[PDB]
RNA sequence: ACAUAAUCCCAAAAAA
């Protein structure tokens, strides 16, 4: 499973390098960024596939480190979202009155993150087998990560120490400080990469083919790749803590589905350890609910 | 009283640096909820308030001059 | 590298050195905020020096990203001394020396990296085993 | 045999004999046994006595503290103290307790924090006489005066000099208990107690 | 010793302290908001609440009248205090004399600055 | 039988 993951990561890196090469082949472009977040700001630079986060860096280190999301021409985008021609750049943060976008992005980042973690733990033991299902976001403050496993994992029970170890590895990758990557790829090469995952194949085939856009955004964290229609968390330093609350088993059309669920911590801030235990209980209860 | 001998450099440095801890640096910096300017924690902004306080002082002086 | 200097300004060197060591190794932003909200006579001056250093960095060196600038080195020298007469009792005059401080600031591009972390167990187990083999 | 208490106040009492007795009141808010630590060389085992205010939980934040309260199943507590138990037969596992544990007529020792006087002169500490306030005495009035002798250069260690006084642990001995109230959790103790009211105190079995 | 003692000193004598309180309260009731040192402000709060309560007692009552005449000598402050400022606080109890902090400091003594203001 | 902490220079030992 290590050779297949290394070959898939090498094929994804070659496809990302080829797409990036063919898209950035012309390095002559005009990027004008003008808008008022704080009072007015006017800047003009020449680059292709320009990053608004680099403009945040251009302003100062403070607004840079406090940058979470980027509102462009009224449309909310990730800070890694490339800009072209004239654009109006606004900096959206958690403390702002509109938590929704950064919240959704946060939950989708947490789902992805564990998408990597579980896989890495499953790369520790060759006995286990993992197949990723689609993820279900919940605006109630929940996120559900769906997956299916080998029969051996169906026979063997998920002891508490296990999930604790998953949490430890999650925090490990959290303080490892690994930057997220944003790739623009065709549905074809993507289909080829996701061939080993049936649910993702069905996802792309059914949903993405109906969509007029053949350009899909692949978010890469470590050796893990995920499909996202929306913004991602800026860095690994943004997420202070993570926890694994509980799992569920659903039976549909004579098929079994294993759904893992947990919670996340915004703006690197926790009130106390008591309210943390309370957050554990709340987490598990929200897992028992399984909102849809 | 009077000093017995001249102070060495080492003693002077160790005395003037370590125990005083120079100037301890905490974080007083917070972003203003209104204008987004950087100001001190647990304190009113120095941008969107001082101008409104000067405008309120000019309005109070104009009202006190119009009432008299 | 971007250098900036201020001479023939009258302030206590020992007092200015307090805010001089304060911004040493620190990034431009944090140093700016600090010097802004730091309370002393050197705060304003070193703030001016830093601001001018940033202006020179942007205009002269044409730096692409301002976030890639940090403070690599800061130092305070002593200039000439102005001798004044302090009148004391019983017909005696003491000498009041008015000092001067020459502030020097050296900036280098790139991200700031400073590690003061040192593992005690690793350093001990290494230095002891290397000293016992020498 | 002993428990941790909280200083309430003082008040006179009238015995049927007609003799006046000045006593102090020690209130018991809450008591719980937390940890039991057995020992060998000391020939005695330690127990944990705890009096909580339950309010301090949020404004006092620590990993070990909160994890201790949570893992032990103990409610939020303000003050955690230890007690040395010599007798191994009377030792019990973690249990909540009441102020009925004390009986009238029993002499007890009271360990509390002495009133802090802050920085104090040579007077009020060692109770020196000082110098005269008259007869040509200049600025020597509250001064300690001479210290050492010409023979020995350095001053002897432990020499009495002005400094910080109070805010330290002290144990008063030979304090008789006239009576106890179980329902109101009040202890009547004849004697004086160290520190101001509302300060944490300790009631223990005396030695007679 | 400072044990259990309100009523601070601030380097002023008793008469100087009382007069300071009267002046700061004069400016406070006149301008409805003032700027002073944090200590003087925090000390001024209670006395302000007291004068307000005295205004809440009664207009016709002699106790309140002579109290108000004692603290405030100015003839301009009293009617504006009783007729205007008092009736709006009628429902409030501890709801007057709010204290806030000022961002910067003086260029001389760097004294911490604070502002006191009544609820509009 | 003299007046700050002991042994007449450490610790001990034994009687070429
Ligand atoms: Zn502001």
């Amino acid at each position: 499973x290590x050779x297949x993951x290394x070959x898939x990561x090498x094929x994804x890196x070659x496809x990302x390098x080829x797409x990036x090469x063919x898209x950035x082949x012309x390095x002559x472009x005009x990027x004008x960024h003008v808008g008022k977040t704080d009072p007015g700001t006017v800047f003009v630079m020449n680059k292709n596939i320009s990053t608004p986060y680099s403009c945040a860096m251009h302003l100062s280190e403070w607004y840079c480190r406090k940058s979470i999301l980027a509102l462009v021409d009224g449309q909310p985008w990730d800070m890694y979202k490339p800009l072209t021609k004239s654009c109006e750049i606004k900096f959206l943060t958690f403390k702002d009155d509109d938590p929704g976008e950064v919240n959704k992005a946060y939950w989708r980042s947490c789902a992805m993150m564990m998408g990597c973690v579980i896989e890495r733990a499953f790369k520790d033991e060759y006995v286990v087998s993992l197949v990723r299902a689609p993820e279900v976001p919940v605006i109630a403050g929940a996120f559900c990560y769906d997956v299916v496993l080998d029969k051996r994992l169906d026979e063997w029970m998920p002891t508490k120490e296990n999930l604790h170890s998953f949490t430890k590895d999650a925090r490990a990758l959290i303080y490892k400080d690994l930057p997220f990557e944003t790739l623009e790829v065709e549905a074809k090469v993507a289909l080829e990469i996701f061939q080993h995952n049936k649910y993702k194949l069905d996802f792309i085939e059914e949903k993405a083919s109906q969509n007029p856009e053949r350009i899909v955004k692949l978010h890469r964290f470590g050796d893990f790749i995920d499909v996202s229609e929306g913004p991602l968390i800026p860095r690994t330093s943004i997420c202070f803590q993570y926890e694994v609350s509980a799992v569920h088993n659903l039976q549909t059309q004579s098929s079994l589905v294993r759904r893992f669920q947990g919670l996340s911590l915004p703006v690197h801030l926790r009130a106390h350890f008591t309210i943390w235990n309370k957050l554990l209980e709340r987490s598990r209860k929200m897992v028992t609910e399984d909102k849809t | 009283a009077a000093p017995k001998n001249r102070r060495s450099i080492e003693v002077n440095r160790c005395r003037r640096r370590n125990p005083q801890k120079l100037i301890k640096v905490k974080n007083n910096i917070d972003v203003c909820p209104e204008c987004g300017h950087l100001k001190q924690k647990h304190i009113l902004c120095g941008y969107c308030x001082x101008x409104x306080x000067x405008x309120x002082x000019x309005x109070x002086x104009x009202x006190x001059x119009x009432x008299x | 590298e971007i250098y900036h200097c201020r001479r023939q300004i009258k302030y206590s060197k020992d007092k200015m050195w307090y805010l001089a060591k304060l911004i040493r190794g620190m990034s431009i932003d944090q140093a700016l905020a600090q010097l802004e909200f730091s309370d002393k006579k050197g705060a304003q001056i070193i703030k001016e020096v830093l601001l001018e250093a940033q202006d020179m960095a942007v205009r002269d060196h044409n730096v692409e990203f301002r976030s890639n600038l940090y403070v690599a080195e800061s130092t305070s020298g002593r200039g000439q001394y102005l001798k004044r007469i302090r009148y004391h009792g019983r017909g005696r005059f003491g000498i009041m020396e008015k000092v001067f401080c020459h502030y020097f600031v050296k900036l280098v591009e790139g991200x700031x990296x400073x590690x003061x972390x040192x593992x005690x167990x690793x350093x001990x187990x290494x230095x002891x085993x290397x000293x016992x083999x020498x | 045999v002993g428990l941790i208490a909280l200083k309430l106040g003082m008040m006179p009492l009238w015995t049927k004999d007609g003799q006046k007795h000045v006593v102090t009141l020690l209130q018991v808010q809450d008591c719980h046994v937390l940890k039991y630590t057995p020992k060998e060389n000391h020939n005695g085992r330690m127990a944990a006595l705890t009096v909580g205010g339950k309010t301090v939980s949020h404004f006092h934040k620590s990993a070990s503290i909160l994890e201790f309260y949570q893992e032990l199943g103990l409610p939020p507590k303000q003050k955690v103290k230890i007690f040395n138990v010599t007798e191994n037969a009377v030792i019990k596992p973690g249990t909540p307790l009441y102020a009925a544990h004390f009986r009238p007529g029993q002499y007890v020792d009271v360990t509390a924090k002495t009133i802090g006087k802050g920085f104090q002169g040579v007077m009020r500490r060692w109770g020196f006489k000082g110098q005269p306030a008259t007869h040509g005495q200049t600025k020597t009035h509250r001064r300690p005066g001479a210290i050492s002798t010409g023979d020995v250069a350095r001053v002897w260690p432990g020499t009495k000099m002005p400094g910080q006084l109070g805010n330290i642990d002290r144990t008063a001995f030979g304090l008789k208990v006239w009576r106890i109230n179980t329902k109101h959790n009040i202890i009547y103790v004849n004697g004086s107690v160290p520190g101001h009211k509302n300060c944490l105190v300790k009631i223990k079995d005396s030695k007679l | 010793i400072s044990h259990g003692r309100v009523f601070r000193r601030l380097g002023l004598g008793p008469e100087s302290r009382i007069h300071l309180l009267q002046n700061l309260l004069t400016g406070l009731v006149r301008h409805e908001r003032i700027e002073a040192s944090w200590a003087r402000v925090d000390e001024l709060r209670g006395y302000a609440e007291k004068l307000i309560d005295y205004g809440k007692l009664g207009d016709t009552n002699e106790r309140a009248m002579r109290m108000a005449d004692f603290w405030l000598t100015e003839k301009d402050l009293i009617p504006k205090l009783f007729q205007v400022l008092a009736p709006r606080f009628q429902g409030q109890n501890g709801g007057y004399t709010r204290m806030l902090q000022i961002p910067n400091r003086n260029e001389q003594d760097r004294a911490k600055m604070a502002v006191i203001e009544y609820k509009g």
